[PDB]
């Protein structure tokens, strides 16, 4: 089990490995999303409109 | 680790051991006068100062005997 | 002994060798001491080192693989390590043997992985001695065996008799391939 | 007599509480942090203990201590010791052993008990389990303490210190490898003792042995190592080249290497030091200037005022040889005044450049200066006079008068003043047209900026370098605000 660890971790290695490009795609995509449901919520927002008090 | 400030420590005590508070009050005497005052405009004034220590050192009541000779 | 003395540095860009001799095995006292003197030296070696003028290769072989890790990268110095021909030398405790058979062994079972999936064809030549210097070890931890890292390293060397004299004497088989199988499955 | 008797027992025993109380929080909180996960948390408690050591080093506790106060040094950690369970009687007595010598008096000595301290180590450091990281936290403390006042006959004493020292750990390990933070901070550690037992090495014999091992020792690391420590390790062995090294064919460009990320704000201010002080031999007016000016605009954290200094004093005496000397104008300390006193005359009289008077002034009262030693910069300094002086020709007017700036500059002669002029010009380091008519030599001298000529390619490289400046600053706007979030 001893020498069997290394053998036994580098499935965990690859595993944390894949994981970068995955944040990678999330942190890249979800802010051109974010940037698109604020433009979204911006465009809602109109000039002509009536005054209250 | 700064363990190696304490030969320089001592090297200063050294310093102090030579002469008995001379320096201190021989540049009070200067400092007193330059007490207060900025110590960056000190740099150019001290140049000159230093610099005309020699000779000329007013040289400004000498232009006008230098007027017809020059 | 010496420490910046650039004596030995003009004796190895001296001719007639037998005097060279001595002087490179009294450097290779100060040699641990001061890697950095060998440096200029390094190409003269690397000169004496090609031809076959020099009766002693490894002697040359040595002083460049043990300058070279302390120079540059692991890989310039391991290919004169493999390539140091016929070498005797008995099992030490010190920094550096350890270290280039530690390299030894890595990029050993690199190229068996490398060539792992390329049963066939393209293949690239293996020397004998980097075998033998392998086996050699690899057997001197497969006396007992230890019960541990046996069938480890006869998995990560991916050779296919290596592992059938591991199997020979060993104590409770059905564990051992047991042990065995549940390494492979989690590789 | 019985007043200073009557107040003598209230002030030896001042710092004990809270020294009890650092070494209580210190040890019980690293070691009760890591004790979960030691591989996990890196040298948080680092930059504590070197806060610490630096806090103690400057530590007035042993004074009038000499006599009977010494008691403390018998007794030590005894932390769960020679049982892993049942720490529960231990938990009492550790109230029991204070309680001990809290009743009337205790038996005290100061150089009888001494040796035997490798006692516990032979058998159980503390915990029989945790044994390397308690038992250098419990000795490497304490050690300092004893070893304390060099002097009087404690060198021996101080050498049985080293051979247990090396013994127990030092001589080569207690395993292969720790490979945790006990070991990264064991790096600083034995550096810090090697600095120690530094001053005891140079005090009298020299190195045939030690430091000389402790490249097979550096080499022992790995090469995957963040090389803090092998830096630190470093240090001491430039240092010890420092004083005489006179050798620049090999260490000089061989030990050059990849560099890798090292702050920890004191070793680049020191290792800028020694490489500046070590590179400025051979008067480098671009790189050498500009890093030890910024070394010593580095390293606010401690003192300025008492280390500074020195690399103060090279940094003037190497921008003097420039011709443009700039004195001391935004920090004020009464440490640098003084210590620049003697030198603030010659160096104010460089500008001036007079050989002949100055020549005899130097000698007249120079005492630190030529105390440095075999006049090397002097020695070069007395005839740059004529070169720093003949640059500010070069600062100064074209036309050369064989009279006016002969008489001025104190040498009167056709042809060693074109010469001497002609190897100013061949320096590169200035500009001049040489032209021949009437026999007499012009020149362009403009010292005009790069100012709407070829701008692009003038301050490229300036807009290059600012650019990757900033935008490693970017980087590091960025990593540690992920080095917050990590936990979070």
């Amino acid at each position: 089990d001893l020498y069997s660890r290394y053998k036994k971790l580098q499935q965990e290695l690859e595993f944390l490995e894949v994981q970068e490009e995955y944040i990678k795609d999330e942190q890249k995509n979800l802010k051109k999303e974010f940037l698109h449901a604020q433009e979204e919520v911006k465009r809602i927002q109109s000039i002509p409109l009536v005054i209250g008090q | 680790m700064s363990e190696k400030k304490q030969p320089v420590d001592l090297g200063l005590l050294e310093e102090d051991d030579e002469f008995e508070e001379f320096p201190a009050e021989d540049w009070a005497g200067l400092d007193e006068d330059e007490d207060a005052h900025v110590w960056e405009d000190n740099w150019d004034d001290d140049n000159v100062e230093d610099d005309f220590s020699n000779q000329l050192r007013a040289e400004l009541e000498k232009h006008g005997y230098k007027m017809e000779t020059s | 002994m010496i420490t910046s003395a650039a004596g030995i540095i003009s004796l190895l860009d001296e001719d007639e060798p037998q005097l060279k001799e001595f002087a490179l095995h009294k450097l290779n006292a100060v040699v641990n001491d001061f890697w950095a003197e060998i440096s200029e030296s390094v190409d003269k070696i690397e000169v004496l080192y090609e031809d076959e003028g020099f009766r002693s290769r490894q002697f040359a072989a040595l002083v460049a693989s043990k300058v070279f890790y302390h120079l540059g990268a692991f890989e310039e110095s391991l290919n004169y390590a493999l390539g140091a021909g016929d070498l005797f030398n008995v099992n030490d405790n010190s920094e550096y043997v350890e270290t280039i058979i530690a390299k030894c062994i890595d990029h050993y079972t690199k190229q068996c992985v490398e060539n792992a999936d390329l049963p066939e064809g393209e293949k690239k030549p293996i020397d004998q001695r980097l075998e033998g210097i392998v086996n050699k070890m690899f057997q001197r931890c497969l006396d007992d065996h230890k019960y541990k890292q046996a069938i480890g390293i006869a998995l990560e060397t991916r050779r296919l008799d290596v592992f059938e004299k591991t199997i020979l004497e060993s104590n409770d088989v059905p564990g051992m391939l047991a042990y065995s199988l549940k390494l492979c499955m989690s590789l | 007599p019985p007043g200073g008797g009557e107040q003598e027992p209230p002030p030896p025993p001042a710092p004990q509480d809270v020294e009890m109380k650092e070494e209580a929080a210190t040890g019980g909180g690293s070691t009760g942090e890591a004790d979960g996960k030691t591989a996990a948390a890196a040298a948080e408690h680092s930059q504590r203990e070197l806060d610490t050591v630096t806090l103690e080093d400057i530590k007035e506790h042993v004074k009038q201590l000499e006599k009977a106060v010494s008691g403390k040094e018998p007794r030590f950690v005894l932390r769960a010791l020679r049982m892993l369970p049942s720490t529960s009687r231990r938990l009492n007595h550790y109230v029991l052993y204070k309680a001990v010598q809290g009743f009337f008096t205790s038996n005290n000595a100061t150089r009888d008990f001494l040796l035997p301290f490798l006692e516990e180590p032979m058998d159980t450091e503390a915990d029989l389990q945790f044994r390397p990281r308690t038992g250098k936290a419990a000795s490497t403390p304490l050690l300092p303490e004893v070893e304390a006042y060099l002097q009087l006959l404690v060198v021996i004493f101080m050498m049985n210190s080293k051979r247990y020292k090396e013994a127990q750990k030092i001589s080569d390990d207690l395993m292969q490898k720790i490979s945790t933070q006990n070991r990264r901070a064991l790096d600083l550690v034995a550096a810090k003792c090697y600095y120690y037992h530094a001053r005891v090495y140079e005090f009298l014999d020299k190195l045939d042995v030690v430091r000389s091992f402790l490249h097979a020792r550096l080499r022992t690391a790995t090469l995957r190592h963040d090389a803090d420590g092998q830096a630190t390790l470093l240090n001491l062995l430039l240092r010890n080249y420092l004083h005489y090294s006179l050798y620049d064919q090999a260490e000089k460009l061989v030990s050059k290497s990849v560099f890798p990320e090292q702050a920890n704000n004191n070793e680049w201010a020191r290792y800028l030091y020694y490489t500046g002080r070590i590179k400025a031999i051979q008067l480098e007016y671009s790189e050498a200037r500009r890093t030890m000016t910024n070394a010593l605009r580095k390293a606010p954290q401690h003192t300025a005022v008492g280390f500074k200094q020195t690399v103060h004093k090279l940094l003037i005496v190497v921008e003097l040889l420039l011709g443009e000397i700039p004195d001391r104008l935004q920090f004020r300390q009464p440490s640098l005044k003084r210590s620049l006193m003697p030198y603030f005359l010659l160096t104010q009289a460089v500008r001036t450049g007079n050989l002949a008077k100055f020549n005899q002034v130097l000698d007249q009262f120079g005492e630190k200066f030529q105390a440095d030693g075999t006049y090397t910069l002097i020695i070069r300094l007395r005839h740059n006079v004529i070169k720093t002086g003949v640059r500010m020709i070069s600062l100064s007017y074209s036309r050369i008068s064989l009279a006016d700036i002969a008489q001025k500059l104190q040498l009167d002669s056709p042809e060693d003043a074109e010469f001497i002029v002609a190897k100013a010009i061949r320096d590169g380091v200035i500009e001049a047209s040489i032209n021949h008519e009437k026999g007499y030599v012009q020149s362009k001298e403009m010292i005009d900026i790069y100012s709407t000529r070829e701008p692009q390619l003038a301050f490229h490289q300036r807009i290059s370098f600012c650019l990757d400046i900033h935008n490693m600053s970017v980087k590091a706007m960025r990593f540690p605000p992920k080095s917050y979030n990590k936990d979070l």
